[PDB]
């Protein structure tokens, strides 16, 4: 008569709140986070961090992922960064560009770092006008 | 020569719809606009990005709406940079951020519980517009020492704003005031609370009401304090019995019982009368000077026992002010700035000593007895006065004029208003005139725009821009056209349910020199809107009379509300409230919470144009350099 | 019979304080947006007014709290049965059922009855049914007293019914009553232990053992609860204050000059903005000032490009040979500025590539071929004997800073870094200057190559463990200590950090001035990094398990800094010792507290009032009732209340009352003097005061108006108006225990048998029932008294049948019994007894096992040998002898 959930799934290099709980009620929620990493680059958390026990005795969402994501330094010839200044680019890092005078944009002015450490959309070019 | 401007709230909240008003004054053709919100000072995140176009069809006025996502404390203020690019020209402004994401309201089924019983409670999860939202919430139960004994994380997603919960109270437990404390997990620093009492009790069979003939005691009243005791069974019948009544004095947190005021009196047909004599009151204290009691309060304790000796009920009436006047005057609704030469509107708020609004009380400006008026249902009276075109401050003194009273018992109060400072002493002003009656949704408020400038430039002003702040956000923005010579224009403002419980109307115009420089001129007014629900909810009898009903009998309940709404219910024995009537949920308490969180700080006007914007809760920024000063303070400034 | 029967009356029993906890939706299409829901519900049995509160939540209208709707549920005839929150077992109390007649023009003749219940001694039994008939005037009420004695603890039940003659009118009320044991609710603190596995345990494991509670004074046959509380002890770590924003204003400067001086000016502004961003000080510094500072940084950068040579290296003048140090310093500054402004990668990575290809020697050393003109801008590198080590470290540090920016553009970078590392590694131990130990220490720590003896050299080179210093310019020591602090942060050696940061801040060096370039850049880089990396608190991850002997599986909890204040609780009904194990990081608290019912030494009733009630025949039946009360205080009692109930069929003299009502210190209601209708059975006398120096006494007469077999005792209750709980009750009835109510309450004292109806076969039959665990011949050594219990100390003279308790002949056992049972048992010291009972009678544990004399305990007086010689004792004495011989020789059958 009352919807219950078996504990949320465990994840590689991560953990979740209420890990000492075996029986979960209705609407009971849990938040994931990543472990500290051995290397110089920390783990990024991919997906929703918080899931709850809703209808059908299932968890609202699939458990997130904890892995190292690191895009390469984005370089735009005859252009400049106007946002996202930094040396390191992890998951969801966003960079905006703006072409120098006498130059126009060929591609998105805004790029984001993928879960496969690739810029999405690709790094734009600044073209001679 | 085109001037581009942006307007946003003074304080931006997380996960709440925010609007940014965009204007291109004196612009030709289409003006593309890109609006971006970044984190300050690193600009690591694109918090928002929206596009729009300013067209002659929209009179080069538009907006964008944006939302700031959940952040990432030490309590240090956070900031964002809001940025707008009109064609090539960038206008930017750093803005303060509030970490609040909405409200949580908590309802318990009862106010008091015995050990062994179960607390049934509900958490309502709404945003800043009081609309239901689905989010993750953390809930703590706390004992009377402030230690958490139970802790849960719950999602309210797909629950239409209602989180049903329970907690079992152990048989062995500490008595006293327990607490329920909840917070949105994205905004952990705003905790919402309610209390419930745990005690070993049995339900009373009747209720006792202790009420003084006046809601205060006048220190020169030789009749003393007269009190009426009323006893009545929970089922409606009057009580026969005996009452024990004793009085006391409150001085700060110090209570001083008056043993000599203890009287035993008959309760006949559910009524009794008892008096605290003036002599007893004065002999009960060491201070010879009677006037020293002024500022303190009296309390009354009444214990009624049935003739059968089967039940006993205690009730207390406290906070009865010892006063010299039945009234107090407040200027908390009046602007503290005026425009020299133009009418100044005084909102005088008169209250009874307990703090409730006084009704139909004559008030008058001292020195201009001609200028008088009568306070209304909300305790407000409006007094319009004519000002000289000098920089000399307005000192205003108001007195009450209740003819039933003596002069010594009239209330009095003084305030000061400073002149609004024009740009480069140009003597250019804007004045908003408005009606102040009980204002309700569905009606239309006529806003009067009265211009005051030099005839050499008056034709340049072809419109006013107006903005409506409500519940801490920009509700609506618009334009009011003006033809040359129209020194007064009217705006028919439609008051919808979105204006509850109040709003601010800021208006401004701008023009060029007149010595080549851009001048911005502003004014504002604050308007009260009659408290209710946005919709409606009523519970009554689906009968057909058949009252009074009988134990065990079926009855029909008529529930009239708004379509699609989810209604939650509870039935409580009145004896419970005879025991404890605190921490209950009402609509007025909700509106109170909302009004506390208001980001506007004054009743209106301002020191100058920037003051007018900021005091109303707004930023203003132009491409020509005119802008509001930085606000760094979540709270409104203090006296 | 002109009445409704007791079997045909359904008593009201539904009295929730709250109900109707329901969620409902408005789906009915509306009139002007207003939907109207009709719902059917069933009013509970309570006679009161309900407050129905509704709350709605709309997707577009939001939240709305409705006004309360009241529904009054009422009857014209009903019983009001009000019971205390709790009553004590074996204590005689008076409850009252008040009958209400709210009919305007109709008198009621009512028969009222209290149902029998084995949990209470009352005038109604299994076969005898206590019924009364009383007459209730219209628009009036009437109270019906019932004297009862609760027998067993827990949630029991009281039900009274009533009906009027000649009309179809009835009502019943069935309410539960809470019965509690004798004594006082006590708790004992058993254990309070500090949890800290790091410090208190072996190899990080802390086992804690907890003893049982004593409970020697526990009330027989009562429950106890052991409560086990766990909580965390959160500890904050202090972080040194940031350097105040105001101190950095002077560092916002305009960059000018050629290749070297432009960088001298660029340095303070870059690091100031960097420090202000990290410590979040812009609000206080002035938020709108940052943009101007960025522009100055941009200008510094742009101006520096004019001194970039075709090779990508830098020098003071374009015609001057490029400097290894200056080019490396530009990389250092630009790499940090990448977080602030758009830096051209190719400029930065070009400089890196040039350093590696042109200036790194085959042994890994970086070499300067053209020293800068401003020798004061290089800090402690100047005049440093250890030239190759210091410059290589300096350049290596710049390369590390650029590593992520230049990763894809300079393939020779990682091998260059490794090569430079090898040189520093192989020569580190031979270092003599603290400056070089510090800077090369940092360079190696960035690579994870500062270990063993090199790490030990780095740490022990510090003086007083707080600074790296050499003789010479003090600015060099500040710079060096800043490098060392950065190394410490790199190693995560946080326990060594606090003295170092304190020494730095104590120098009050705020940058700027001649030759201040390296000190200014390094001090604020180091202090910024410190604010970013220093932990705010000790880690708190405690794993705590407890094993109760009563259970099989570990109960495990984790304690966290996040929920450190959270009180984990575990409870057990057993009074058992147990173990607690703690593992992990941080500190916490374990507390063990057992709650129980303790036997009282002194009286728990009448603690504020003294009340003596007397009733004596007067010299048409008539007796005089005298009431004496004294307040137990330092002062006289204030206005107090005497609530008096008459014995059955009695009523007070009138002219006696009127004389009391005319009394100046007392008051009687005119109401209770305008009556004469058996409503005169209850009476309240109001007292202005109750003396505390002496007894206050009053007396009046009472007239019997009604004869009956079952005369219930009257009662007098005294209390002050402000405290109903501080009362005292005394019962009264005529004499010349006995009878009827005492008797019914004495029944469970022990097995009741009329002497000389007990046979030999009967004893053998009952003593041999399985369940009968012990059979003793005892001698009463001594009687011992408590407030609610007699304790009989028995010498065990013969173990006729032995059970769980291995008592030996000559040993003593204590038998406990309620004080009400004293006269029934009539035990006397020095006399002998035959006693047998169940295993349920055992109490406590060895060697403190005790016996409860209960309803199934046999207790028979065993005549002394001299009495047995009389013919009239022969049967009992001989039967006891034959009983004993049979039980010992052959035992119970089978
Ligand atoms: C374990 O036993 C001890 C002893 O009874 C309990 O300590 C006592 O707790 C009572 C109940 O809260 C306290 O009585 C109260 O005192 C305060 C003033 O301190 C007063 O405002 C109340 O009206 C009431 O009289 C009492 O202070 C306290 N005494 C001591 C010595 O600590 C303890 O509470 C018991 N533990 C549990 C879990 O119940
Ligand atoms: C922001 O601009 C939009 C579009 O102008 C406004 O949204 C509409 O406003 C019109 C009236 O001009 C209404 O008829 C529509 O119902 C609104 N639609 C939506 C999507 O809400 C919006 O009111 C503006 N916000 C302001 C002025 O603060």
């Amino acid at each position: 008569e009352k919807v219950l959930c078996t504990p949320p799934p465990k994840i590689k290099n991560g953990k979740h709140t209420f890990s000492e709980v075996e029986v979960f009620e209705y609407l009971d929620a849990v938040t994931y986070s990543c472990d500290p990493a051995p290397g110089p680059d920390p783990f990024s958390l991919i997906g929703e961090s918080t899931i709850y026990c809703g209808d059908n005795s299932v968890w609202s969402r699939a458990a997130p992922e904890c892995k190292v994501v690191k895009c390469r330094f984005p370089v735009v010839e005859n252009g400049k960064q106007i946002s996202g200044f930094g040396k390191k680019f992890y998951y969801k890092a966003t960079v905006m560009f703006e072409c120098d005078k006498g130059f126009y944009l060929d591609g998105s002015d805004t790029i984001v770092c993928d879960s496969n450490s690739t810029w999405d959309p690709p790094v734009p070019k600044c073209l001679k006008v | 020569s085109p001037m581009y401007s942006i307007i946003t709230p003074n304080i931006l909240r997380l996960e709440s719809e925010e609007t940014m008003v965009l204007e291109a004054h004196d612009a030709q053709g289409d003006v593309p606009v890109t609006v971006t919100v970044h984190d300050f000072p690193g600009k690591k995140l694109v918090l928002s990005s929206e596009k729009t176009v300013l067209t002659p069809a929209t009179n080069h006025m538009g907006n964008v709406t944006f939302t700031i996502p959940a952040n990432r404390e030490k309590g240090r203020n956070k900031f964002v940079t809001v940025q707008a690019t009109f064609g090539t020209q960038v206008v930017e402004k750093v803005v303060l951020v509030s970490l609040q994401s909405g409200y949580l309201f908590i309802q318990t089924d009862k106010t008091i519980y015995t050990p062994g019983s179960t607390v049934l409670y509900r958490i309502f999860t709404v945003n800043h517009k009081l609309l239901p939202v689905g989010r993750t919430v953390m809930v703590n139960i706390e004992n009377p020492e402030g230690i958490p004994v139970k802790q849960d994380s719950l999602s309210s997603q797909n629950q239409l704003g209602v989180l049903p919960l329970s907690w079992d109270i152990p048989e062995l437990v500490n008595m006293g005031q327990w607490k329920i404390r909840a917070y949105y997990e994205n905004s952990p620093q705003q905790v919402f609370s309610t209390e419930f009492e745990v005690k070993e009790y049995v339900l009373p069979s009747f209720e006792v009401i202790v009420e003084p003939t006046e809601k205060f005691y006048y220190i020169y009243n030789e009749k003393g304090l007269e009190v009426t005791i009323t006893a009545r069974f929970l089922y409606g019948k009057k009580v026969e019995g005996t009452a024990f009544v004793i009085f006391g004095i409150q001085d700060g947190e110090q209570r001083i019982s008056l043993p000599e005021s203890l009287k035993r009196i008959p309760i006949e047909d559910g009524s009794g009368e008892v008096v605290l004599s003036r002599k007893v009151l004065l002999d009960g204290v060491q201070n010879p000077r009677a006037e020293d009691l002024v500022g303190k309060s009296l309390y009354v304790s009444a214990t009624v026992i049935l003739h059968s000796g089967s039940d006993m009920v205690q009730a207390e009436r406290s906070g009865i002010p010892i006063v010299t006047s039945p009234y107090q005057i407040h200027f908390t609704k009046t602007p503290k700035y005026f425009k020299p030469g133009m009418p100044f509107d005084l909102m005088v708020f008169v209250t009874n000593p307990d703090g409730s609004p006084a009704y139909r009380v004559p008030v008058a400006v001292q020195g201009e007895d001609t200028v008088q008026s009568l306070t209304q249902g909300d305790g407000v009276a409006k007094l319009s006065i004519n000002t000289h075109p000098s920089q000399k401050p307005l000192s205003i003194t108001v007195r009450t004029k209740k003819q039933e009273l003596s002069e010594a018992e009239q209330a009095t109060r003084t305030m000061q208003a400073l002149p609004y400072s024009t740009v480069g002493n140009s003597n250019n002003y804007l004045h908003l005139s408005v009606l102040r009656t009980e204002l309700r949704p569905g009606e239309t408020l006529n806003v009067n725009f009265l211009l005051r400038m030099d005839r050499a430039h008056e034709a340049k002003i072809r419109y006013y821009t107006y903005l409506i702040m409500n519940k801490g956000r920009l509700l609506k923005a618009g334009r009011q056209v003006r033809e040359p010579g129209q020194d007064l224009v009217v705006l028919p403002l439609s008051i919808t349910t979105d204006f509850i419980p109040s709003f601010r109307l800021v208006a401004y115009y701008t023009l060029i020199g007149a010595s080549g420089q851009r001048e911005v001129v502003a004014d504002s007014v604050w308007v009260d809107v009659k408290d209710s629900c946005v919709g409606s909810l009523v519970v009554k009898s689906g009968q057909s009379e058949d009252r009074q009903p009988v134990p065990g009998q079926q009855m029909t309940l008529k529930i009239e509300g708004d379509h699609g709404a989810r209604v939650v219910l509870v039935a409580v024995d009145k004896g419970v409230f005879v025991l404890n009537k605190k921490n209950k949920l009402t609509q007025s308490k909700i509106w109170d919470v909302v009004e506390k969180a208001d980001i506007g700080c004054t009743p209106g006007s301002g020191k100058d144009y920037a003051g007018v914007f900021s005091d109303a809760g707004l930023t203003f920024t132009s491409s020509s350099g005119q802008q509001t000063a930085q606000r760094a303070e979540l709270q409104c400034p203090q006296p | 019979e002109d009445i409704i029967a007791e079997e045909n009356i359904v008593s009201r029993s539904e009295f929730p304080e709250s109900w109707l906890w329901n969620v409902e939706d408005l789906k009915e299409p509306p009139k002007n947006g207003i939907s109207t829901k009709l719902m059917n519900i069933f009013l509970k049995d309570s006679i009161t007014t309900w407050e129905i509160l509704a709350v709605s939540m709309s997707d577009k209208k939001g939240i709305c709290v409705a006004d309360p709707f009241e529904v009054t549920v009422m009857q014209d005839f009903f019983i009001d049965l009000r019971l205390p929150y709790s009553v004590v077992r074996n204590e005689q109390v008076e409850i009252r059922a008040v009958l209400y007649n709210y009919r305007q023009n109709q008198e009621l003749k009512v028969r009222v009855e209290l149902l029998h219940n084995p949990a209470f001694c009352s005038l109604a039994t299994t076969k005898r049914r206590h019924q009364q008939t009383v007459t209730i005037p219209p628009k009036s009420s009437l109270s019906v007293p019932y004297v009862i004695v609760p027998l067993k603890t827990g949630l029991q039940e009281v039900e009274v019914k009533a009906a009027v003659y000649h009309h179809f009118i009835s009502d019943g009320v069935r309410k539960s009553l809470k019965v509690v044991p004798e004594g006082i609710r006590m708790n004992k603190t058993v254990a309070v232990r500090t949890l800290d596995p790091e410090r208190l345990g072996r190899e990080g494991v802390q086992k804690e053992d907890i003893p049982p509670a004593d409970l020697s004074d526990q009330v027989p046959d009562t429950e106890s609860e052991t409560r086990i509380l766990l909580q965390g002890t959160p500890v904050a770590q202090m972080t040194e204050d940031a350097v105040d924003a105001e101190r950095l204003k002077h560092l916002i400067v305009t960059p000018s000059g050629c290749g070297e001086e432009n960088m001298i000016g660029m340095t303070p502004t870059v690091i100031a903005v960097h420090y202000l961003d990290e410590t979040e000080q812009w609000e206080k510094f002035g938020l709108e000032k940052r943009q101007g500072a960025l522009e100055l940084i941009k200008k510094g950068y742009t101006q520096q490009l004019a001194f970039r040579q075709p090779s990508s290296a830098f020098a003071a003048f374009v015609k001057r040979a490029p400097s290894t140090w200056l080019t490396a310093y530009v990389v250092k500054v630009f790499s940090l500025a990448v977080n602030l402004i758009a830096i051209d990668s190719q400029v930065l990575c070009g400089a890196v590539k040039w350093l590696i290809l042109e200036k790194q020697k085959p042994d890994g050393v970086f070499q300067e071929d053209a020293p800068v003109i401003h020798q004061e801008m290089i800090g402690g590198l100047r005049n440093n004997n250890e030239k190759d080590m210091a410059l290589t470290a300096f350049v290596l540090i710049s390369l590390q800073e650029a590593k992520d920016i230049c990763e894809e553009q300079v393939n020779s970078l990682p091998g260059s870094i490794t090569k430079a590392g090898d040189f520093l590694e192989a020569n580190y131990m031979n270092l003599q200057r603290s400056y070089t130990v510090a800077i090369a220490g940092y360079a190696l720590a960035q690579m994870g190559r500062l270990k063993g003896p090199l790490l030990n050299k780095f740490l022990t080179t510090a003086k007083d463990k707080n600074r790296w210093e050499d003789p010479g310019k003090q600015l060099y020591n500040v710079e060096a200590t800043s490098y060392a602090l950065l190394a410490l942060l790199q190693l995560k050696d946080f326990d060594f950090v606090p003295p170092v940061v304190r020494w730095l801040n104590e120098q009050r060096y705020y940058g700027g001035g001649y030759g201040s370039t390296q000190a200014t850049f390094m001090v604020f880089q180091a202090l910024a990094q410190y604010q970013k990396d220093a932990p705010d608190h000790q880690e708190l991850n405690l794993d705590v398990s407890l094993q109760l002997p009563s259970r099989s599986s570990k109960i495990t909890h984790r304690i966290h800094w996040e929920s450190a204040s959270l009180l984990r609780s575990e409870e057990t009904k057993e009074n058992e010792g147990f173990t607690v194990t703690a593992e992990g990081k941080g500190q916490g608290t374990l507390s063990v507290v057992t709650m129980y019912h303790a036997k009282a030494k002194d009286q728990l009733t009448c603690n504020k009032f003294d009340l003596k009630v007397t009733i004596k025949p007067a010299p048409k039946n008539t007796m005089i009732l005298e009431i004496c009360t004294r307040y137990r205080g330092d002062q006289d009692a204030t206005m107090s209340i005497l609530d008096i109930s008459m014995m059955t069929g009695f009523a007070p003299d009138t002219d006696d009352l009127k004389q009391l009502a005319n009394g100046v210190d007392r008051y009687i209601s005119k109401y209770e003097l305008d009556k004469a209708f058996s409503d005169r059975n209850t009476l309240i006398i109001y007292l202005d005061k109750v003396s505390h120096s002496e007894d206050d006494c009053l007396a009046f007469k009472v007239h019997q108006y009604f004869n009956v077999e079952l005369i219930q005792p009257g009662a007098v209750k005294v209390y002050a108006y402000y405290n109903l709980e501080e009362s005292c009750t005394r019962f009264y009835h005529p004499e010349k225990c006995r009878d009827e109510l005492c008797r019914c309450a004495e029944e469970n004292c022990f097995i009741q048998k009329s002497d000389d109806k007990v046979t030999l076969e009967e004893r053998l039959d009952k003593a041999c029932e399985p369940g009968v665990d012990y059979v003793y011949k005892t001698r009463l050594v001594k009687v011992q008294l408590s407030n609610d219990f007699d304790e009989y100390i028995m010498a065990i003279e013969q173990t006729i049948k032995s059970g769980s308790d291995e008592v030996q002949v000559g040993q003593q056992r204590t038998f406990i019994s309620p004080i009400k049972c004293r006269e029934a048992l009539k035990l006397e010291e020095k006399k002998h007894y035959l006693m047998w009972g169940l295993s349920s009678d055992f109490w406590g544990e060895k060697p403190n096992l005790s016996y409860i004399i209960g309803k199934d305990t046999w207790v028979e007086h065993w005549p002394e040998e001299d009495e047995c010689q009389d013919e009239e004792n022969q049967k009992q004495c001989q039967d006891l002898g034959a009983f004993t011989e049979s039980m010992v020789v052959f035992g119970c059958p089978n």
